[PDB]
């Protein structure tokens, strides 16, 4: 081949170029490195460039007359070496030599202008140098935001957008789509780290803002990486935005498929979102969707047949004779397999552009018109500047214009990863020219119905609850309602201190307020229920009352005793008003002056009953000699011996226990939850047991001496009364143990009130009632 | 000034004017560091030592800023005439110069870097730090004298160990240096176990314009987001001619309370450090570089309107960057004197292309006022830095040294006192959550690590510091804890004891019961003649007595450690001979009624059917049912002894037999009240119409005794009373029993011994047929 002399042309006008044609595979001398090894992109970049020239000049309305050419060169992707061409392109014409001036002006460069290189990294390093000179650079591959200062490079112009356009689309269909909980990924590289610079102040200027933001180490020959994706895991974001070269994300998504990761929504770049090596992981359709930009150009569509013609031509040996009549002595030994992976690259065209737009320019500075145009003095590199802003300069039938930043403006088109089998494919679900335009039907996700992913926050906790602040710009707060238990003292100073003794309080408070004294109240519906059964007791009593003092004479009286008999009539009704004690607010007098003074008088009348059961048996079961010794005892003052006797034993079994255990007034608060409880307070059955042991001797002392007397024969007998009424006491006090155990606190004092009236009621219904039942119909049974 | 002929020459790099290059503010660091490089100069030509002959001159050039950097670089490098030849192999190419004393700032270092890179051309520079400029693929003929920012870092992070701070907020410029110094503190902080409130990035401004109102409300947010927060330590990286807007926004506020660690940049400034109110904002602390005095410099200095301005300030400061140009110079002189070869009073001249003075510079080492000069692999030579406090009194300096840095130890020394501003000279705190009492765990809350709560264990579990904190183990085996107890006290059992005062009542209670059946046993023995004797049914009557004292020989069993040995006797022995006792009692019920009741009601064939079939058989099925509900209890339980809780303190446990719930003791208490109740029947069915032998009466008293205590069992055990149902079970089990000791046979103890109304023969006989 012949494809390295093809390099430079002659011409009226000389264009310059950088391209990336050669690589190569510890600087002891100043020499420049030679690299050797062959990369076909840039050759295919320079023979689109001298497609583009050689077009213009065929051409009759652009340049009329005129003769454009060319001096290409090598980069090899070094600042070293793309230095020299550098300062090869700024020299005095035909000479070898620069100089060294106070400023330009003063200058012959032997260019017009200069197609920049494909990388920032080389971009930076060769605007500083040309800006001094203002020599016009268009470059057709360099994308990034820090070459848009016009402070540093006046002279910069690029057909490629910025990395600012993608950002802002990112960040208005985040919005859009409603998430304002994300978390940002960039790579270790410039571009990571200014990627991440624009979009943090481009998503705090919108609302959403960032749970985390970290960098992906670049595998320059691992454990970092753990490190990143369990901070992300840690926020519970659905989420993903990662902008990072492609080494990057390979190393990130082979490491999570290595091991378990939740599907998440990520939101790629350029670099990554048509790569076929992340396309062909195994193992990547469980990661969830993938979403990016992808910007809407044209493709030269007579690029391939071109390239196979001037192929064809240099292996002509009668070419390579007329065309001698090396920058790159590596790209002569190649054939079409050589450069057939890439003659549908999408950047061509660019550079095509590029070439384009410099031509428009001069054509409006020389002033040429349509055939034939003035004759003046060459037109000098720093003129052209004036007319290159604001140029419409058309393109494969598309029109394009340069800006004040020098920047071109380019639509987009939002694409979505669809899985049908093993193989990606790329769908497009939205558009970008200057306000994003999004249809939702026509996406599928990677939840189980088919439903859009969530991820937000909270920015306004609802008043009544505790804000903690989350982010890491501080934005949004989680918010939490403190239980039933504290109040909300302050918006800030996160705690819910709990509430006052005496105070209640519910869930969401914001303050814990007074409460009230509980003790069963003297007009509760149960209290005068058992008061009406006391207007009964005490009448029934009475009237006993009213009858054996009456007939006190009487055969039938005598023998029950007559006063005797009152005497415990009369003690009955005592303790039957020993029932108002117990209810209402309690009082230290009343708590000591409740137990002692209800008990006290039954034993002072079980003594009565217990007289007579024991006359009773002494007649039944006992001998003629000791019964009659007995009969004419107990007939006399004994009956009143026994009751001082018994009256005696009570009184000192009360004091033992009344200094033992005294009952004193308690307080409790927990029991319920609005009202704090105030009640007498008891100790196990200790005290209760106490109390009971002599009615319960006393009692039990009358039964078995009387349930054995066999009834009399047709007649009443006095043994039946008493034994019906003693069995009455008996379950009555057995009766009511487990209910008192087993019923609610607060009514405790009021069952205790009932044991009593039904205690009472009994007997008066078993061992009295019929001495004055027969009574009231003695008259008229004789 | 700018210019001295020379042998060789040098060139610099410096920032006069920095706000055509004639157009802006003065800058009179510029001047000094211009005039310690000519003070270098002059006094190198002066010795007679290091340079014999061998003059030396120098090129001086503005740079303002990064404003004009390729003009000054291809002066430099020209033969003469302005002309550079462009050629593939520059090793023999004489530049106009021999090195150059690199510019300030880092990106005009780089600049100037990428461009000499060409032709090695040794470049020192002097104020510029940042990590990439330790590249020496990119950047082989770049060197520093001085330390880079990761020795900043260092100190900053060694400041805020030596007092406890774990809790930061972090504030950047928007710009590289802000940026980059923040991602490297944040790489740092992250493996030092601190935290990082949150983040924020300044509005770049400046002073002497007019901002808009967007900027005043970020300027807002920013201050209320400080004076929302608990961290009380900001660490600020941004450079002068920024920062007079957010202070005087803060002091607008009434934000007051903090630590302020600011950065090289405006660590020594004047210009801020002269706002008066600035001084009630809290402790200022600041890194800078050691300073070197040097001798005989102030009189070159003073013997030009701006340095009489701060001539005060010059003095006070200044002095902490030109040792960095003084040594650089030395360094380029002693590399010279290697490569030249010359000895003490001799010398050789020779060409010295620029290339060759690389290797020699990469290998000094020499001492200069007391410090070592010699260059790292990757081209920086470790100067001491300094922890300066700002001093606001007039009297001293403005700017107090407080520590020391070492930069080949990576080590904090020499700390000195600092003046605070709390109330009693206190270290200020600036932690996130407090620290937790003794025997509480850790419950997390939120992202940050050094954020957590406080929760205190529940009984039964115990906190071993030793392993997890977040979580406290469950106390294993009988050792038990209750709340706040990293250590167990491990509990007790009990069982009926000697001592105790109820079981000394039982065991009266149960011997007199014992005593009085065995003398009844020899009274009913010794009189085998009398009819009463008889009239119980014949030898049977002895086989019920003798049960009964093993029944009260059993008592002891239930007093003792329970185990299986005991256990059985208790549920196996014990009640097997109370449900005969009863049974016996109650088949004689059934001898006093329907013998001749059903006899006389039904002789049809009750007169033959029970002639063979006697009352004892019937007892025997009785019987028989005991035995197979026995077996079928043991078997639907196990014998293994039972363990329970004490509610009235948890110290104390209590260990039964098995049958100790009432449940499996109303097990076998349910035919045995069948017995009895049917006995009662019976026996009060013939209460007086007959008079046997006076057997009725009796049998229906020890009925109610025996009703009386289960009732009363019952209903007890319905409340419970803490450690008692051992010794209540007990004392029933002991009276239900005295009922039959006391109840059947005693009273018949007394007729024989007592009255012979019944003995006689003759009056039995008269009886029997009534």
């Amino acid at each position: 081949l012949c494809l390295s002399q093809q390099l430079r042309m002659k011409g009226d006008y000389v264009l310059g170029g950088l391209f990336p044609l050669g690589e190569a595979e510890s600087r002891t001398r100043p020499s420049s490195p030679v690299c050797t090894r062959f990369s076909s992109n840039g050759l295919l970049w320079a023979l689109a460039m001298k497609m583009a020239v050689e077009e213009i000049n065929n051409k009759s309305d652009l340049l009329p007359g005129l003769r454009l050419g060319y001096d290409l060169f090598d980069t090899c992707s070094e600042p070293v070496v793309a230095m020299k061409p550098s300062l090869m392109f700024l020299a005095k014409a035909g000479s070898r030599d620069i100089a060294a001036y106070c400023n330009y002006t003063q200058y012959q460069p032997r260019v017009l202008a200069v197609i920049g290189p494909h990388s920032s990294e080389l971009a930076m390093v060769t605007g500083k140098f040309f800006s001094f000179f203002l020599m016009p650079q268009v470059s057709y591959g360099a994308s990034m935001e820090l070459l848009s200062a016009r402070e540093t490079f006046p002279s910069f112009f690029r057909t490629v957008p910025s990395d600012r356009v993608q950002l802002t689309a990112a960040a208005e269909l985040l919005q859009e789509f409603g998430w304002n909980w994300v978390a940002a990924l960039g790579s270790d590289d410039e571009y990571g780290r200014q990627g991440l610079s624009i979009f943090s102040a481009l998503a705090a200027a919108r609302g959403i803002c960032i749970a985390h933001e970290g960098l992906v180490p670049l595998p320059r020959a691992l454990g970092k990486v753990q490190d990143v994706l369990h901070q992300v895991n840690q926020s519970s974001v659905q989420v993903v935005l990662l902008f990072a070269s492609v080494h990057a994300a390979h190393a990130l998504f082979n490491y999570s498929i290595s091991s378990r990761l939740s599907p998440k929504v990520w939101v790629a770049s350029e670099a990554w979102l048509t790569s076929d090596l992340v396309m062909g992981l195994p193992g990547m359709a469980q990661m969830g969707t993938v979403l990016g930009f992808l910007q809407r150009g044209a493709q030269l569509h007579e690029f391939p047949q071109y390239v196979k013609t001037h192929l064809a031509l240099a292996t002509d040996p009668a070419f390579c004779s007329a065309l001698g009549e090396q920058r790159c002595p590596q790209c002569d030994c190649i054939t079409l397999q050589n450069v057939s992976a890439g003659l549908n690259h999408h950047q061509t065209f660019s550079v095509y552009a590029a070439v384009y737009s410099v031509a428009q320019a001069l054509h409006n500075t020389l002033q040429c018109n349509a055939s034939g145009c003035p004759a003046q003095d060459p037109v000098k590199p720093w003129q052209l500047l004036e007319n290159m802003y604001n140029l419409t300069f058309h393109v494969g039938g598309l029109p394009l214009r340069f800006d004040s930043s020098g920047n071109v403006d380019m639509e987009y088109d939002l694409k979505l990863w669809v899985w049908q089998g093993s193989v990606p494919r790329l769908h497009d679900v939205g558009r970008f020219n200057g306000s994003l335009r999004t249809e939702r039907l026509k996406i599928r996700w990677h939840t189980s119905d088919n439903q859009k992913p969530v991820s937000r926050c909270s920015r306004q906790c609802q008043e009544g609850q505790v804000r903690r602040v989350k982010g890491f710009h501080s934005c949004c707060y989680d918010c939490v309602d403190c239980e039933a238990g504290s109040y909300r003292q302050n918006p800030d100073d996160i705690a819910c201190t709990f509430c006052g003794q005496d105070e209640w309080s519910p869930e969401r408070s914001t303050r814990c307020f007074r409460r009230r004294s509980r003790f069963l109240a003297w007009g509760e519906p149960a209290v005068l229920l058992l008061l009406l059964l006391l207007s009964l007791a005490l009448g029934l009593v009475l009237a006993a009352l009213g009858l054996f003092v009456h007939h006190r004479d009487s055969p039938l009286v005598q023998a029950s005793g007559g006063p005797l008999a009152c005497f415990g009539l009369v003690c009955l009704g005592l303790v039957c008003l020993s029932v108002l004690l117990f209810p209402g607010q309690p009082s230290p007098a009343r708590c000591l002056a409740q137990q002692p003074l209800s008990h006290l008088p039954l034993t002072g009348c079980l003594s009565t009953l217990f007289l007579q059961a024991a006359e009773i048996f002494v007649e039944s079961e006992l001998p003629l000699s000791w019964a009659d010794r007995l009969s004419g005892c107990l007939r006399g003052p004994w009956a009143w011996l026994v009751v001082l006797l018994a009256m005696l034993v009570e009184v000192a079994l009360c004091t033992w226990y009344l200094v033992a255990f005294p009952p004193e007034v308690v307080t409790d608060w927990h029991m319920l939850p609005t009202e704090a409880l105030v009640h007498c307070r008891t100790r196990s059955w200790v005290s209760f047991g106490l109390a009971h042991a002599t009615n319960a001797t006393l009692a039990f002392l009358c039964f078995l001496g009387t349930f054995l007397v066999r009834s009399q024969p047709g007649c009443y007998n006095r043994a039946r009364g008493l034994t019906f009424a003693m069995l009455a006491y008996f379950i009555t006090w057995v009766s009511f143990v487990p209910l008192l155990a087993n019923v609610q606190v607060v009514l405790r004092p009021a069952v205790q009130m009932g044991a009593l009236l039904l205690c009472v009621l009994g007997i008066l219904a078993a061992f009295h009632l019929p001495r004055c039942y027969l009574l009231m119909r003695q008259p008229g049974l004789n | 000034d700018f210019y001295l002929p020379g042998d060789y020459l040098l060139g610099g790099l410096f920032s006069l004017h920095a706000n055509m290059c004639k157009e802006y503010e003065v800058k009179v660091i510029g001047y000094n560091l211009m005039q310690a490089m000519r003070f270098a100069v002059e006094e190198i030509n002066n010795d007679s030592s290091l340079l014999p002959g061998v003059l030396l001159g120098y090129e001086i050039v503005d740079v303002c800023y990064i404003s004009n950097n390729v003009q000054p670089v291809l002066y430099f490098l020209a033969h003469e005439d302005n002309l550079l030849p462009i050629q593939e192999d520059y090793s023999n190419y004489i530049s106009r110069v021999v090195a150059v004393i690199g510019p300030d700032n880092s990106e005009s270092v780089m600049t100037v870097a990428n461009f000499l890179s060409l032709f090695l051309l040794p470049q020192i520079t002097y104020s510029a730090i940042s990590d990439e400029l330790r590249d020496k693929v990119r950047f082989p003929a770049l060197l520093r004298t001085t330390p880079s920012a990761d020795h900043h870092i260092e100190a900053m992070v060694q400041l805020m160990l030596h007092f406890r701070w774990n809790w930061i907020i972090v504030l950047v410029s928007s710009d590289t240096y802000g940026r980059d110094n923040g991602q490297l503190l944040g790489e740092r902080v992250a493996r030092r176990d601190i935290c990082i409130a949150f983040q924020e990035t300044l509005p770049t401004l400046q002073p002497n314009q007019n901002m808009t109102s967007e900027e005043r409300q970020r300027l807002v947010t920013i201050v209320d987001k400080l004076q929302q927060s608990t961290a009380r330590v900001v660490v600020v990286f941004s450079p002068d001619l920024t920062l007079y807007h957010f202070f005087n926004e803060v002091l607008r506020q009434n934000f007051t309370g903090a630590v302020w660690i600011a950065s090289e940049s405006w660590a020594i400034d004047p210009v801020l450090h002269n706002l008066t109110e600035l001084r009630h904002l809290g402790t200022f602390l600041g890194i800078t570089i050691q300073s070197v005095p040097i001798p005989g410099f102030s009189e070159f200095r003073e013997w030009l309107n701006a340095t009489l301005s701060f001539n005060t300030i010059l003095r006070l400061s200044g002095e902490r960057v030109v040792y960095s140009v003084y040594s650089a110079v030395y360094a380029v002189a002693h590399a010279l004197h290697s490569l030249l070869g010359c000895d003490k009073s001799t010398c050789t001249k020779r060409v010295v292309y620029p290339w060759q003075l690389l290797e020699e510079i990469w290998k000094v080492n020499f001492t200069l006022l007391d410090h070592q000069i010699f260059f790292d692999p990757q081209g920086d030579v470790a100067l001491h830095l300094e922890i300066v406090q700002w001093q606001w009194d007039r009297s001293q300096n403005p700017f107090q040294s407080v520590a020391s840095y070492y930069p080949l130890q990576r080590q904090l020394k020499n700390i000195q006192d600092i003046s605070w501003h709390t109330i009693n000279n206190t270290i200020p705190m600036s932690m996130c959550s407090k620290r937790c009492q003794s025997g509480q765990k850790k419950k997390p809350v939120g992202i940050h690590v050094c954020c957590f709560e406080c929760i205190d264990c529940l009984p039964g579990t115990f906190l071993n510091h030793t392993e997890d904190e977040y979580e406290c183990q469950a106390c294993p085996n009988n050792e038990w804890s209750y709340q706040s107890e990293t250590s167990c006290f491990k509990r007790q059992l009990v069982f009926l004891e000697w001592h105790e005062a109820p079981t000394i009542a039982v065991a009266l209670l149960a011997a007199l019961g014992f005593l009085s059946t065995l003398a009844i046993l020899v009274i009913f023995w010794r009189h085998f003649q009398t009819p009463i004797v008889r009239s119980a049914g014949g030898p049977m009557c002895f086989l019920m007595l003798t049960l009964l004292l093993v029944a009260y020989m059993v008592v002891p069993v239930y007093v003792g450690p329970p185990k299986v040995s005991t256990c059985l006797c208790r549920q196996a022995l014990f009640p097997l001979c109370f449900t005969i006792c009863i049974s016996c009692i109650a088949v004689r019920s059934f001898q006093i009624v329907c013998a001749f009741k059903m006899a006389s009601r039904f002789p049809r064939a009750y007169s033959y059917w029970v002639r063979y079939q006697g009352p004892y058989v019937s007892m025997a099925f009785i019987t028989v049912l005991k035995m197979v509900i026995v077996v079928i209890g043991m078997l639907a339980t196990g014998l293994s002894p039972t363990t329970r809780t004490d509610p009235d303190d948890p110290k104390i446990t209590i260990v039964s037999c098995n049958p100790n719930y009432r449940n499996s003791l109303l097990f076998n208490t349910s035919l045995d009240l069948l017995l009895s109740v049917v006995g009662f029947s019976f026996a009060y069915m013939g209460k007086e119409l007959p008079t046997n032998y006076n057997e009725a009466k009796f049998i229906t008293l020890s009925m109610t005794f025996y009703f009386t205590s289960s009732v009363s069992l019952c209903t007890f055990m319905s409340a419970y009373s803490g450690v008692l149902v051992t010794i209540v079970d007990l004392l029933v089990t002991v009276l239900n029993l005295l009922a039959i000791s006391l109840g059947y046979f005693g009273p018949k103890c007394y007729m024989i011994l007592f009255y012979p109304e019944r003995n006689t023969p003759a009056y039995f006989n008269s009886m029997i047929q009534g």
